[PDB]
């Protein structure tokens, strides 16, 4: 349960990060539209 | 099935496997094909003791065929032991996944037939829909909205029954189309959550309610749906801390925990206003104390109360006893609060009750007509408000006498001397010290 | 099966930090956009 829960945290935080890179590339494109 | 090791779902599927039919005599009586008949002979020596896998389909297609309770009771109990068993099951899973019109079948299935059939092909579709690729949200639905499980979820003498379906919707609650479908179902049978709540605040019943829980929570993880339960019942925080309190289980209380602080979390909308609310109300500050104080030996049921605690007392910090006031006028449940007794809460709230043309006395005034309408029953608990809402006018009519004559104009004399004759000593004992303070010495 | 069940549980909070890691990836879209 603590493995699973350690990788929650990671989880929180890697998929936050990769979201919000992908957020600013569809901002690229409406920029370049 | 998912759940196969709870008690409740072994239950099912022995009284699934109590009604069995031979699958040569179900051939006999043409009831199914012979190859059908080989195919389900060839299911049952797999698992209820080789694996049919392709032949599956002439299992189910003799299941359909057969129509006798018995027969679709073997089927139901067939099935269940092939999804308990690792080798079966999972084939079936991956065929249903691969062809929809087998899962559409296994679905239609579950939750019809003999209440054990029923119950042994829903927790077969279940087991089926735990895998992400035969997951399906639509069928989740389908099943719930039938009247079988509908009825196993509100059979409170079946509690294998609800509590084989409370599991069944909270491993459901994973899938986050599944977990909206669950609240839907949740949203439509509240009054069965509810009875179970009550049950536990007040073996089979603490699994039950330790699964309805474990679904609350979940249901309230997303927070417009924790946000929809918050306001249809009020007093579903108060139940959950009761039932908390009186359950010394480690996991039901961090699961009681866990679903109270999802309610005031942050990401549920009005978070303030619903921990405010729910302060006020069921009493959660007191309650978080009284937790804190006692030890626990799970670390993360501890955790989780060290957190609500803290929550509860940020939250009372904003808070003033005015405001415990105010709910409990808006409540109309009075219980000889410490601001009643308290001379100087009464002499710093006196302007308070007077403002707004007096809204406060008024609203007082409404309370004690109510009560009075309700003297006839004269319940402790109701003869307790009236003697709270008579010794609030008489503090009202001392300080600010303005408010006597609103009052007066309200009814509220007549509500007192109506009060007078009431055969309850401390009602009337409480009328005639009104009276007393209004025009006697 | 007892302790695969506590993982499993345990996964699905991971499942659920994840999602609230996505839950940020609104805040982000928005100051994008």
């Amino acid at each position: 349960r603590k493995y699973r829960q350690d990788k929650l945290k990671q989880a929180k935080t890697d998929a936050a990060k990769e979201i919000d890179s992908y957020k600013i590339q569809k901002d690229k494109e409406l920029k370049e539209f | 099935k998912i759940l196969m090791d709870s008690t409740h779902f072994n239950e099912i599927r022995s009284i699934i496997r109590s009604r069995s039919v031979a699958w040569d005599a179900l051939a006999r009586s043409e009831e199914l094909s012979e190859i059908d008949a080989s195919t389900a002979k060839a299911l049952e020596s797999i698992l209820v003791k080789k694996v049919n896998g392709k032949t599956l389909i002439p299992l189910i297609h003799l299941l359909s065929t057969s129509d006798n309770e018995d027969c679709k009771k073997s089927v139901q109990n067939l099935i269940a032991e092939l999804l308990s068993s690792d080798k079966y099951g999972d084939d079936t899973v991956k065929f249903f996944q691969e062809d929809p019109k087998q899962l559409e079948q296994l679905f239609d299935v579950s939750l019809k037939g003999d209440f054990q059939t029923v119950l042994i092909s829903g927790f077969n579709v279940v087991s089926l829909l735990v895998q992400n690729g035969l997951h399906n949200v639509k069928l989740v639905e389908k099943l719930l909205k039938n009247n079988n499980l509908i009825n196993i979820l509100q059979n409170i003498e079946q509690m294998d029954t609800c509590y084989v379906c409370i599991r069944l919707l909270q491993e459901l609650a994973v899938i986050p189309e599944y977990r909206d479908v669950i609240w839907l179902h949740e949203k439509k049978f509240m009054p069965t959550l509810f009875k179970i709540l009550q049950r536990a605040t007040d073996h089979l019943g603490i699994q039950l309610q330790y699964h309805s829980l474990l679904l609350i929570w979940l249901l309230t993880f997303n927070p417009v749906f924790a946000n929809e339960l918050v306001q249809k019942y009020l007093s579903d925080f108060l139940d959950l801390l009761k039932l908390v309190k009186i359950t010394i289980k480690e996991k039901v209380s961090r699961l009681c925990i866990s679903i109270i602080l999802q309610c005031c979390s942050t990401r549920v909308k009005q978070h303030k206003k619903v921990i405010k609310q729910l302060l006020l109300l069921g009493n959660a500050l007191p309650t978080v104390q009284s937790l804190s104080e006692r030890k626990y030996s799970d670390e993360e049921l501890r955790q989780d109360i060290s957190n609500l605690k803290e929550i509860l007392e940020n939250e009372y910090q904003e808070l003033t006893s005015f405001d415990e006031y105010v709910a409990e006028l808006d409540s109309k449940l009075l219980c000889w609060s410490p601001p009643h007794v308290d001379n100087g809460f009464w002499s710093d709230n006196i302007d308070e009750f007077k403002k707004d043309n007096y809204k406060i006395f008024r609203q007082l005034i409404e309370l004690l007509q109510a009560k009075v309408r309700n003297g006839d029953v004269n319940a402790k608990q109701e003869k307790i408000i009236i003697q709270v809402a008579l010794n609030d006018i008489t503090h009202v009519v001392e300080l600010l006498p303005e408010s006597i004559d609103v009052l007066d104009k309200t009814g509220g004399k007549a509500d007192i001397m109506e009060l007078l004759n009431h055969s309850d000593s401390r009602v009337k004992y409480e009328a005639l010290k009104a009276t007393q303070a209004i025009i006697g010495y | 099966e007892a302790e695969e069940k506590a993982k499993e549980i345990q996964l699905k909070a991971d499942q659920e930090y994840e999602i609230e890691k996505t839950n940020i990836v609104r805040n982000e879209t928005n100051n994008i956009d």
